[PDB]
């Protein structure tokens, strides 16, 4: 029943590491060593770790617990690994009705780039999201089940 | 005449389904063959019965699909779809994962910051445990005073921000003093707020003189 079932969720859930899983096709936001963005299906991949921080009240930052690498999104839209931390690295973590997490770029945020992931697992890019496709829901995920 | 086989793998290369609990779950099969194969769903390796979760399933045999609606942690698992007919069988098995998910301001657990006191010259610490899917935002408040007095005329007590959440700060959690003063008593307040709302404890730190 509601009562027995269990689920973790201990205080400072929050601040362990998380993956960013897309419904969209099922993939593990990834940031590589070289800077470039991607997903995957490989749970085991090393660069899916991600280590979400509040910089501002809702404002947050998603960081590579593997290479120190900070998520971004470009002039263009684009998402990129960032080496240092700065002001296209924040995003606006949001939860949607349906209870998935959209990230947008706050930079842009008045032209709402979303950070998403197609079904081919390569990013998306920031003009081409809108509050309704699926490439843009996530759900932050334990490392392991 | 032939055995079963696939007519849309595509729908069937997500190697994992993770879904919010409370939400309706959808897995399908397209297949195709002559007889028309049947499609029998399987949980864990083993028959998947109605009684095994409250509000049981609902298969779409027109769509070759299996319906969890308001999943619950406890569905999560694996999930095999057999199809068949005489002429053979094929299957493919979907992984579940559930998380709870929840749009609620900050929780803060009961007791914390908890109390403390210690000598002049001495070290405290303050600690503060939050409960929040949205990220929290930290910050430790001290109430103040300002030309003498703890309060404004507005009604407002004077309030000065000792930390706070971010990347050039070590433990949000944690508030640390060291070497104490009689001017640091006084009380401590952990205020974390996320993009929904905000909470907040406070404690008392007392000092005590050197003697």
């Amino acid at each position: 029943t509601a009562l027995t079932e269990k689920f973790n969720l201990p205080p400072g859930n929050y601040k362990k590491p998380k993956l960013l899983y897309c419904s969209n096709g099922g993939h593990f936001l990834r940031i590589l060593p070289d800077g470039t963005v991607d997903g995957t299906r490989d749970r085991s991949d090393q660069h899916i770790q991600l280590q979400l921080s509040a910089e501002s009240v809702g404002e947050v930052y998603i960081k590579s617990t593997e290479t120190g690498q900070y998520l971004a999104m470009d002039t263009d839209g684009l998402l990129y690994g960032s080496q240092t931390p700065n002001e296209e690295c924040l995003f606006l973590e949001r939860l949607e009705e349906n209870h998935y997490n959209t990230y947008i770029s706050k930079k842009h945020a008045e032209k709402n780039w979303f950070v998403g992931l197609k079904k081919n697992g390569s990013c998306k890019r920031g003009p081409r999201t809108h509050y309704g496709q699926k490439a843009i829901l996530f759900l932050p995920l334990p490392v392991s089940s | 005449k032939r055995a079963p086989y696939w007519t849309n793998t595509e729908k069937m290369e997500k190697r994992l389904h993770a879904v919010p609990a409370a939400n309706t779950v959808k897995f399908r099969c397209p297949a195709g063959g002559n007889p028309m194969p049947t499609m029998r769903w399987l949980k864990n390796g083993k028959e998947f019965k109605q009684e095994h979760r409250i509000g049981g399933y609902k298969v779409r045999n027109q769509h070759w699909s299996l319906i969890m609606e308001s999943v619950v942690p406890s569905d999560k698992g694996n999930y095999t779809c057999v199809v068949e007919n005489e002429y053979g069988s094929i299957n493919h098995t979907y992984h579940l994962d559930v998380v709870e998910r929840s749009r609620h301001r900050p929780i803060l657990q009961a007791g914390l910051p908890a109390n403390a006191s210690t000598v002049v010259g001495g070290d405290v610490e303050f600690v503060c445990k939050v409960y929040s899917d949205a990220q929290p935002h930290i910050q430790w408040i001290k109430h103040v005073e300002k030309n003498g007095s703890k309060y404004g005329p507005d009604g407002l007590p004077y309030l000065k921000v000792l930390k706070h959440s971010g990347i050039n700060s070590s433990n949000a959690e944690v508030l640390a003093l060291f070497n104490v003063t009689e001017a640091d008593a006084g009380e401590y307040i952990c205020k974390v707020s996320n993009y929904i709302g905000q909470a907040n404890q406070s404690a008392w730190l007392t000092v005590l003189p050197k003697q």
